[PDB]
């Protein structure tokens, strides 16, 4: 039998999460700076 | 599931900034057009890509 | 009287259910449709187009065809302080506002463009609001880049 406790979720720095939490701060860069581009957008808006 | 999870969400992420880009876009490029004679300044001409 | 001759041409009038709601203007070498006016324009080259959403700003134009230009009113941008002219009588402008003697604007009558001296067009009506025996007038003013929709408070649309 196997003696282990049976985790299989890698580390959080793992290469496998290393790779999606790349994908997640680009992902999230591009929204905020999405976020960003439109609130000061409206703002000006409203400043006119 | 996880992964037709994550391209789900994915894909919304990249509906959504598109789309609020493009409303950002429009709520800035739409006043110029209404105007009877107007040139949109090439700044913002480039800036946001004008359809002329 | 020039000024009506010139809104002969220029003004298309909106029909919904046989009624006259509102008009559209010819000007420069688009439709100045006021977005609240719920109907159809009598000419169908007008309804056959494409027409645009605007609601802060409440117009609606479409590029009219290379046959209406020849049709169509002028437009320019002096606000200078003084008198314009209206369809019902006469606009009188001070401090940025369009103001018309009580009595003049029954609800309805939208559309209706606003004249200089000579011939050229300044202002689209939208509405107005009473302010005693001089009541103002919502307004779609232009300059060189930009259009702004002037509504004086407590505003009602006719
Ligand atoms: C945009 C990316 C995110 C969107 C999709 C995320 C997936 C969620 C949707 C689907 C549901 C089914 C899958 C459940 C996953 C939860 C994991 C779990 O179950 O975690 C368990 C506990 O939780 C945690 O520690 C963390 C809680 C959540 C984890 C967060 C990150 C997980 C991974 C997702 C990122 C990548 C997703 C796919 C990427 C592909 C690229 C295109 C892991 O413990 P265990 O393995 O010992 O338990 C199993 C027991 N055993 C082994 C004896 C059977
Ligand atoms: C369409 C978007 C929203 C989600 C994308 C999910 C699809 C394209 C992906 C998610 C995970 C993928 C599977 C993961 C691994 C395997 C095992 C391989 O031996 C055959 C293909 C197969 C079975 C893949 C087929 C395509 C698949 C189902
Ligand atoms: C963003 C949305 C649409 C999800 C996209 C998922 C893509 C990038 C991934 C998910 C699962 C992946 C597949 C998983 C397994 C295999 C089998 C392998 O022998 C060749 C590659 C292939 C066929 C992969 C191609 C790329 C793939 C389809
Ligand atoms: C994380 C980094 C923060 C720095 C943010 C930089 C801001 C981006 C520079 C230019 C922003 C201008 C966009 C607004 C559109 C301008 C036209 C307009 O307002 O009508
Ligand atoms: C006349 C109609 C004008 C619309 C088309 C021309 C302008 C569109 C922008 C040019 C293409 C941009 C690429 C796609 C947008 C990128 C958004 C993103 O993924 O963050
Ligand atoms: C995630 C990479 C870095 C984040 C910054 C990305 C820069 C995107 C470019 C900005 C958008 C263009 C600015 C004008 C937009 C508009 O108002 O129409
Ligand atoms: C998650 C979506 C928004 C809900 C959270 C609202 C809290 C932040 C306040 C909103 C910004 C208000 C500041 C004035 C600027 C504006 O009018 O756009
Ligand atoms: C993953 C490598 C980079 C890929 C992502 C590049 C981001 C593209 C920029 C998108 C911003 C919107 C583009 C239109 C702006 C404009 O010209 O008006």
């Amino acid at each position: 039998g196997a003696s282990h406790n049976n985790q299989v979720f890698p580390d959080m720095s793992g290469t496998a999460m290393t790779w999606v939490q790349r994908v997640a701060g680009g992902l999230g860069g591009l929204t905020l700076a999405a976020v960003a581009v439109l609130i000061l957008v409206t703002c000006v808006t409203m400043r006119r | 599931a996880a992964v037709s999870a994550a391209g789900l969400a994915v894909v919304l992420s990249l509906l959504a900034s598109c789309y609020m880009f493009a409303t950002a876009r429009r709520k800035c490029l739409t006043p110029y057009a209404l105007t009877p004679g107007a040139v949109v300044p090439v700044t913002l001409g480039v800036l946001c890509c004008a359809p002329r | 009287r020039m000024c009506m001759k010139i809104e002969n041409d220029c003004i298309f009038e909106v029909k919904l259910d046989g009624k006259v709601t509102g008009y559209a203007c010819l000007v420069g070498d688009k439709v100045m449709k006021p977005a609240h006016v719920k109907g159809v324009i009598d000419n169908p080259d007008l309804a056959k187009l494409t027409y645009k959403k605007s609601s802060k700003y409440d117009l609606e134009c479409a590029q009219i065809p290379v046959h209406m230009k020849s049709d169509a009113s002028k437009y320019t941008h002096e606000k200078p302080e003084g008198h314009y002219n209206w369809h019902h009588g006469a606009v009188q402008y001070s401090g940025g506002r369009f103001t018309i003697p009580t009595g003049a604007g029954k609800p309805g009558d939208s559309g209706r463009p606003i004249f200089d001296n000579k011939g050229r067009v300044v202002a689209i009506v939208l509405g107005g609001a009473n302010e005693g025996a001089r009541t103002a007038l919502s307004v779609v003013t232009w300059t060189k880049d930009m259009v702004t929709r002037y509504t004086p408070e407590g505003t009602e649309e006719w």
